[PDB]
Formats: C-alpha cells, sequence, structure tokens
C-alpha cells in the first residue's frame, strides 16, 4: 500500500470529464472503513 | 467474530440502503463492458455486518483523523465491490485489498456510484465475468457490494478524467 499524500488522510478523484460520475475515493489505511452493510443482489436487463 | 444480521425488506434501513443503491446508478464510458448493461437491481438481501474486534479497530482510527483535522473524520457511506468481500467481512480491509495498479496509487478504492463498485465485483475490468457463465453481464448469478462507512479525513482533491 502508498502512503497518502503528505498532510492528509485520504484521496477524492473528482470527475472533470464526465458531468454524470459521482466522485471516487482512495484511502492507504484499512483501518478508515467499516463494511457495514452487504448487499446481496442482480443487475437487471433492460426492458 | 462476524456475524451477519438480515434486514427486513420492511426496515426502514432496508429501505434508505436500497434507496441508496439504485439511486446511484449511472451509465459508464465502457457501454457496459466491464460491469454489464442495466439501469437497476434486483436487491436480494442486506444484511448488517457485527463485528465488535473490526469496528473498535475503526473508531479507534477515526479519532485519531478526527483530532488531526479540527475534530471532523469526515465521515462518507460509500460503496466497494471486490471478489474479497468475504474475507473483507471476516478480516476487515487491509493492503491485500489495495488496487496496485490504480490512478491514484496503490490504496484502497470506493464509489459513489454503487454502478462503479459493480464493475469491480469480478475482478478489476469485470475479469472474466461472472464464474458459473463467464459473462460480465450475468442477469441470472448473485453479485455483492459491501456499503462502508469510511473516514476521509483531510482529503487531497485530484481532479481527473
Ligand atoms: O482486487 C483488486 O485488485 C481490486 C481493485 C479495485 C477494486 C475496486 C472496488 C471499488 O468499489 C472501486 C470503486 C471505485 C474505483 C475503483 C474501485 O476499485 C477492488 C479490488
Ligand atoms: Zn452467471
Amino acid at each position: 500500500m502508498a502512503h497518502s499524500p503528505p498532510g492528509h488522510h485520504s484521496v477524492t478523484g473528482r470527475p472533470s470529464v464526465n458531468g454524470l460520475a459521482l466522485a471516487e475515493y482512495v484511502i492507504y489505511r484499512g483501518e478508515q472503513a467499516y463494511p457495514e452493510y452487504l448487499i446481496t443482489y442482480q443487475i437487471m436487463r433492460p426492458e | 467474530g462476524t456475524i451477519l444480521i438480515d434486514l427486513s425488506p420492511d426496515d426502514k434501513e432496508f429501505q434508505s440502503v436500497e434507496e441508496e443503491m439504485q439511486s446511484t446508478v449511472r451509465e459508464h464510458r465502457d457501454g457496459g463492458h466491464a460491469g454489464g448493461i442495466f439501469n437497476r437491481y434486483n436487491i436480494l438481501k442486506i444484511q448488517k455486518v457485527c463485528n465488535k474486534k473490526l469496528w473498535e479497530r475503526y473508531t479507534h482510527r477515526r479519532k485519531e483523523v478526527s483530532e488531526e483535522n479540527h475534530n471532523h473524520a469526515n465521515e462518507r457511506m460509500l460503496f466497494h465491490g471486490s471478489p474479497f468481500v468475504n474475507a473483507i467481512i471476516h478480516k476487515g480491509f487491509d493492503e491485500r485489498h489495495a488496487y496496485i495498479g490504480g490512478m491514484f496509487g496503490a490504496g484502497i478504492y470506493f464509489a459513489e456510484n454503487s454502478s462503479k463498485s459493480n464493475q469491480y465485483v469480478y475482478g478489476i475490468g469485470g475479469g472474466t465475468g461472472c464464474p458459473v457463465h463467464k459473462d460480465r453481464s450475468c442477469y441470472i448469478c448473485h453479485r455483492q457490494l459491501l456499503f462502508c462507512r469510511v473516514t476521509l479525513g483531510k482529503s487531497f482533491l485530484q481532479f481527473s478524467a
């Protein structure tokens, strides 16, 4: 695992081309996330 | 130490998690190549993940971050898709769940868009798709995502394509 930028605890990847995309985020320590919900699903074929 | 508690679909907690799942689907620039072609999901089950040790590990670290950032953990709920979700719920996130080749360096990646994390359920780029049918757009096989509590603290802002 890499280190976060000096002075920071994570990275935010802000989209700057695709206007409909939401943000993505990166952490560099496992202890900064807790897996709260497990969701079981299928993708649905469009009609 | 992990136990999984099923939520009832009548539970407002099930409903708010389902809504985050459904309302954050978008179209992807690969035309569905990685994650499949779909506009919504059939949600089959939602379970709360309970592990005391992993929770206390998280809150310990959250307090450290918070105290380094004017008492602000900057905590979010975000999606994570991985072939290793069974290991993650039992042993926690660690270095072995890093995206070594990710655009922001080797760390653990999370998405606001559920459909973005869905592209990783069978591996980077969707791998070879589902184990049973080798189909990245499989409509039959059951998929799993995590909806996770993530401490961002002071986040470095990368504008990017
Ligand atoms: O096993 C791996 O190498 C592995 C690599 C990446 C992910 C992953 C999982 C995600 O949910 C995700 C979200 C936004 C951007 C990238 C993302 O990547 C999950 C696993
Ligand atoms: Zn399949």
